[PDB]
């Protein structure tokens, strides 16, 4: 099945084949879609949950009484890209339209936040707010 | 690059060379000068190999093939098999032998292939390292015809007695350590 | 120049700092023009 | 006689252990029940000039382990165990090494293959929104 | 020539000379170990450096692809035929282009240089 | 995945190895930290070569190199390494056959593409790094054909030369028959003309 | 844009620099975060002379990020925790047999046989570091933080990767000890491997 | 591009 | 005779709760560990916190800051960093002094790569004749520390500002 003296025919058949499935920016296309899948998600998980208490407020016993509050970012969501009026209704911005009204092509950004009190009520509630 | 090998010699030309001599650098890039012999130097090729041998800067580093740092109690012991027998001439009558005997033994071997290319003499660097660190080291050295040769240096015998009834507790390098740093100097600064 | 056997009236070394320091300025007039000549004559090309 | 004071009485007594290092499928079988006081059966076979060891699953267990050894001239083990009542004790010396593989070669990389799936679950990644957040 | 390092310790031994006894003795600095030395070399420096590059060489590159390959010199401890040849490939080799020929074929592992 | 699989396939641990130990033996690299040393280097070069081309746990893109004289193993996943894709040679045979062109040439209504080139291992892609331990063939039928013997060990062919020219070089006609500073100027000019 | 690679150890050879050779190593936490951290080891050269510098001749030196002056890397190896000197050399010269390697080392050995304390190799470190240090305490937290996050961070962060720092900054005084013998070429800056 | 004492 | 042929096969039990846990200890081959003039012992969680974490806030801590002033000190130094750590001794070396002070003293360090993908056992004779497998809870690399003297910090930077020490380095240490 060896192909002998026919090799410039499937040379170029290869090729073409890279070239139908690869186009030739690939290289941009597919890193910034490792940065949207990827990166984005990993970024929000590696920063350290914030965490935040009152400075010995009211002045009491003050055993722990001021409420801890934690913060931690999770499960970043994108849109569709879109552009929001002078009326604000939220509308699809096809990029033609980006180029003539001199308009950014950008897409909203949107990351689960989970919100936790701590007030040493023998309580903790843990809050979550979707798509912040 | 575009030079040619006519030369024989690297030469900045060009627009560097131009850089040189239009800001008078201390440093050239390339010092070079050019030798015009007297007489019959000039004539005879062998005669020019003279004045060349003259005027190359030659260390024992260019020239020794390796060195090694021993440690004989006894000049008699003669801990090295090969040294035994030029060792024994020489202390049949022994010089400086009174005074003492350093016990650290520095050995070295110059190439033969070296030694002839430049017309270098044993004595004559047996003369040139006495002359250089004066009585404070002792050559022996090996006649032409053996095979291999070897230079034997010890520590200034008078140094080894230190010549002093304080004879102080400082102690400076001991002596290897001092022999070690003698070693490098003489490869680094001979000037044969 | 001053070993046995080398010409003292025909040695000669590139670098202008030694001519100066050696053998006088007007020594290095001439140094210097030579130097500058043979830069720009090893192309061939000529200058007044 | 001390809280810090070590039982040295198995090194004493030279006793004799041996150390292996075995997967993660093996260990979760074992540690599914991990209170039957079975886990399997530990089966060597020694000829003239030659000696093998192999383990056998259990039966129940499952619903071949060749071992090969490796020298213990190059370091020294020992084993010793912090008791829940503040005696530190010395069990044994390490006498040898040795390494459990698993039998299957292919078939083997499709469980491996769910277990880094598994293990890829955790992970989380942008998700494409049809509509925005109102 | 080689470093010994004390047991006491586990740190370098130093030369040093006892004069009572005129013995090299190798004494660590930290400890007060002293051991009598039997090489009786201290330093040994190879100035020429002609140091064989045949040890040195791996037997396990006769498997790069890369490596010439010639049958025209046979393995003289087994007589494989085939043997990659290189250079030196090394640097302070002075102006040395010797090939060092590697005997192919598996566990031979012969290093010679024609 | 690449450590899970090397932990599996007897790669002793820096922290478990004994120091003497290392000198005999090769050390194993993954994204420059120093994994571990393996007894045996070539059986694992060959298993991570075929668990690549069979793209099982391996991904294409990431690069093995084995320094045989420096008895190291560097296996690299990071981003940015520039990669080209080259036929695989077995042998002296490509392993590229009659057969995949076939199912290529049809490449409407067959689903056959790059992508089933790459996961049936006739094509790989190779970084520079991975190129300096690959003896690679110009021209598959010219150089893999026995003749004189020059090499008998090629690893990888070229798919074609040409490729080696970038966008604006390509359409050079006769690049070869020019000389090079003229096809340097050729690629500025193409930027600049009209259409 | 073309960066040079990181995670990796590049030998190259400085004629202006004081050093003869230097081997560097760009570190990166994975690409996670933090900005790459450069660690470099040199070889001073025998050219500079002395009673003391001629014996000791080749003596290595680390520029540890964050450290104002040069650290020498024996030092180094005990502020990690590996006090004795057969086990640095255990690091650093994979097999003893070879006298040559060992020679190299031997001067470096030397010029810290002073610290003997892994508690004071941390201040030492400390005390040099560009950052000031108050007091000893203070000194040698300090400069233990630098060890275990600045200093080769590829290799380890925090879980107490002494060992495997240890032997990666002994691969990389291997590597430069074999460049200075010249058993290995030195690496080349312009090779598309290394440029990411 | 011709030769060692020509041009590149 | 049966030696050249035996074949032995035993049971395996691995108990799900042990009372003493199980960890490995490690010395190193060139160290020569021997156990026969291990008369005691003392294996102990480290105290190098008192130098760099702990009773380090001694005297400033207990100064005497009260009222409005207590509550600002408090909460200056909390917000000042981020609170020092304190003692968690099970997260910390081992320290292992043999035969007292007179003895070797070894320093052991967890094992900081975790078995994510491995365990391991050990195999211990008993009279029932089945092998016991117990996990490995940690893993410990001890090191030895020599019984010498010991060069003083302050001598010793010192010492290091003479870095051109002609004189002889043994005699500086007979010195000390
Ligand atoms: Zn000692
Ligand atoms: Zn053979």
């Amino acid at each position: 099945e060896i192909t002998p003296d026919l090799w410039q025919e499937a040379c170029w058949i290869v090729i073409s084949s890279y070239f139908d499935e690869k186009g030739l920016v690939r290289q941009q296309l597919d890193s910034f879609d490792e940065f949207i899948q990827m990166s984005v998600q990993r970024i929000v998980e590696d920063a350290p949950p914030i965490d935040l208490q009152a400075e010995a407020q009211h002045a009491s016993g003050e055993v722990e009484e001021p409420p801890r509050y934690l913060l931690k970012f999770e499960q970043i969501y994108l849109s569709k890209p879109t552009h929001w009026e002078r009326d604000g209704a939220p509308s699809p911005m096809m990029p033609n339209e980006a180029r003539l009204r001199n308009l950014t092509y950008s897409a909203p950004l949107y990351v689960d936040i989970t919100k936790t009190v701590i007030k040493e009520g023998e309580e903790q509630l843990q809050t979550q707010h979707q798509k912040t | 690059f575009h030079y040619a090998g006519v030369s024989a010699k690297n030469v900045t030309l060009g627009v560097p060379r131009l850089k040189e001599l239009i800001n008078i650098s201390k440093k050239p890039k390339t010092p070079s000068l050019t030798v015009f012999l007297l007489g019959q130097s000039a004539r005879d090729a062998e005669r020019a190999k003279d004045i060349l041998c003259r005027l190359e800067h030659t260390t024992l580093r260019k020239v020794t093939a390796n060195t090694a740092i021993y440690y004989d109690p006894n000049p008699q012991s003669t801990v090295v098999a090969e040294d035994q027998e030029w060792v024994n001439v020489y202390y049949e009558m022994p010089d400086f032998d009174v005074a003492r005997i350093s016990p650290w033994l520095l050995r070295v071997e110059l190439d033969r292939k070296h030694m002839t290319d430049r017309k270098l003499t044993m004595e004559q660097i047996a003369e040139k390292i006495n002359a250089g660190f004066g009585d404070d080291l002792n050559c022996i050295f090996n006649d032409d015809n053996a095979e291999k040769l070897v230079l034997r240096i010890r520590i200034m015998n008078s140094d080894e007695n230190k010549m002093q009834e304080e004879e102080e507790v400082v102690d400076k390098m001991d002596d290897d350590v001092f022999l070690r740093c003698i070693e490098s100097n003489m490869l680094t600064d001979m000037t044969l | 120049l001053s070993e046995k056997d080398v010409d003292p009236v025909r040695t000669t070394s590139n670098d202008i700092v030694e001519i100066f320091t050696v053998l006088g300025i007007e020594a290095v007039r001439k140094a210097l023009e030579r130097e500058l000549y043979h830069v720009i004559s090893f192309d061939g090309s000529y200058v007044n | 006689a001390e809280r810090g004071e070590l039982d040295l009485t198995g090194a004493k007594q030279n006793t004799g252990v041996w150390l292996v290092k075995v997967p993660k499928y093996l260990s979760q079988q074992w540690a599914k029940a991990s209170g039957r006081g079975e886990v399997g059966k530990l089966r060597i076979a020694k000829t003239q000039g030659r000696t093998e060891v192999s383990f056998t699953l259990n039966e129940d267990l499952a619903n071949e382990h060749p071992f090969v050894l490796q020298s213990v001239g190059g370091q020294t083990l020992t084993v010793f165990t912090e008791s829940s009542s503040d005696k530190l004790s010395l069990e044994g010396i390490v006498v040898q090494r040795a390494e459990c593989r698993p039998a299957a070669s292919e078939n083997y990389m499709r469980l491996k293959r769910l277990q880094i799936e598994e293990s890829s679950k955790p992970v989380r990644l942008s998700q494409q929104l049809d509509k925005v957040v109102t | 020539v080689g470093i010994r390092f004390c047991q006491e310790c586990n740190n370098m031994l130093y030369p040093k000379e006892d004069k009572e006894n005129r013995i090299l003795l190798y004494a660590c600095r930290n400890c007060d170990y002293q051991q009598e030395a039997d090489n009786s070399c201290i330093y040994v420096n190879k100035i020429t450096h002609e140091v064989d590059e045949l040890t040195q060489i791996i037997a396990d590159v006769s498997q790069d692809p890369t490596l010439p390959r010639t049958e025209d010199h046979p393995c003289q401890k087994c007589g494989h035929k085939e043997a990659v040849f290189f250079q030196s490939h090394s640097a302070r080799a002075e102006d040395a282009m010797r090939l060092y020929y590697v005997c192919t074929a598996p566990h031979c592992g012969h290093r010679w240089t024609e | 995945p690449i450590l899970e699989f090397l932990e599996e396939w007897s790669m002793e641990n820096l922290e478990e190895i004994s120091p003497a130990a290392i000198a005999d033996a090769t050390k194993i690299f993954v994204n420059g930290c120093w994994v571990g040393i393996h007894k045996d280097p070539e059986q694992l070069m060959n298993t991570l070569r075929k668990l690549r081309r069979q793209m099982d746990i391996i991904v294409s893109e990431v690069s093995m190199i084995r320094d045989i004289r420096e008895r190291e193993i560097r296996i690299y996943t990071d981003a940015g390494r520039i990669c080209r894709p080259l036929l695989i040679v077995e042998k002296q045979k490509l392993l590229l056959k009659k057969r995949h062109i076939d199912q290529l040439k049809e490449r409407e209504y067959n689903n056959y593409s790059w992508q089933d080139l790459v996961a049936s291992g006739v094509v790989e892609y190779i970084d520079t790094l991975e190129e300096e331990t690959v003896m690679l063939a110009m021209t598959p039928d010219d150089l893999q054909e026995k003749e004189v013997a020059y090499c008998s060990t090629y690893t990888h062919c070229e798919i074609h030369p040409s490729m080696i020219l970038g966008v604006c070089a390509s359409i050079i006609p006769f690049p070869d028959h020019n000389q090079s500073p003229r096809n340097t100027y050729q690629s500025a000019m193409g930027k600049q003309a009209m259409g | 844009q073309e960066k040079m690679a990181t995670n990796t150890v590049y030998v190259f050879a400085k004629k202006d620099s004081k050093y003869a050779y230097t081997g560097e190593c760009r570190s990166c936490l994975e690409n996670s975060s933090r900005p790459t951290s450069t660690i470099w080891v040199s070889m001073l050269a025998r050219g500079g002379q002395g009673a003391k510098k001629s014996a000791i001749g080749q003596r290595i030196v680390a520029t540890l990020p964050y450290i104002k002056q040069e650290v020498p890397i024996i030092i180094v190896f005990r502020a990690l925790g590996f006090v004795s000197d057969r086990d640095i050399l255990e690091h650093i010269i994979y097999d003893f047999e070879d006298p040559e390697m060992m020679e190299m080392v031997k001067p470096s050995l030397d010029e810290a046989f002073v610290i003997q304390e892994q508690n004071v190799a941390l201040n030492f470190i400390g005390s040099r570091g560009a950052k000031p240090g108050v007091t000893k305490e203070k000194r040698i937290k300090y400069a233990k933080e630098v060890l275990q996050k600045e200093m080769l961070p590829h290799v380890g962060v925090s879980d107490f990767c002494e060992t495997k720092k240890a032997y990666f900054l002994g691969y990389m005084v291997h590597r430069l000890l074999l460049a200075a013998l010249g058993r290995r070429e030195l690496d080349d800056r312009d090779h598309y491997g290394n440029k990411r | 591009i011709w030769g060692i004492g020509c041009n590149p | 005779g049966p030696s050249s042929q035996n074949v032995t096969e035993y049971v395996v039990r691995v108990p799900k709760n042990t009372t003493k846990k199980y960890n490995i200890m490690a010395f190193n081959a060139a160290d020569k560990v021997n156990f026969a003039t291990w008369n005691q012992a003392r294996l102990e969680r480290d105290l190098s916190n008192k130098k760099i974490y702990q009773e380090e806030e001694m005297p400033e801590s207990g100064a005497g800051s009260e009222f409005n002033r207590k509550l600002r000190e408090e909460a200056r130094r909390k917000k000042y960093g981020i609170v020092l750590k304190e003692f968690r001794p099970e997260d910390q070396p081992w320290l292992l002094r043999v035969n007292g002070k007179s003895g070797r003293k070894f320093k052991g360090i967890k094992k900081g790569g975790v078995t994510e993908n491995t365990s391991y056992y050990i195999f211990t004779q008993c009279p029932d004749g089945a092998f016991e497998a117990f996990p490995v809870h940690n893993w410990y690399n001890f090191t030895p520390l020599a019984r010498h003297r010991t060069l003083t910090a302050e001598e010793a930077e010192e010492e290091w500002e003479r870095r051109n020490k002609v004189l002889n380095h043994f005699s500086i240490m007979q010195q000390r």
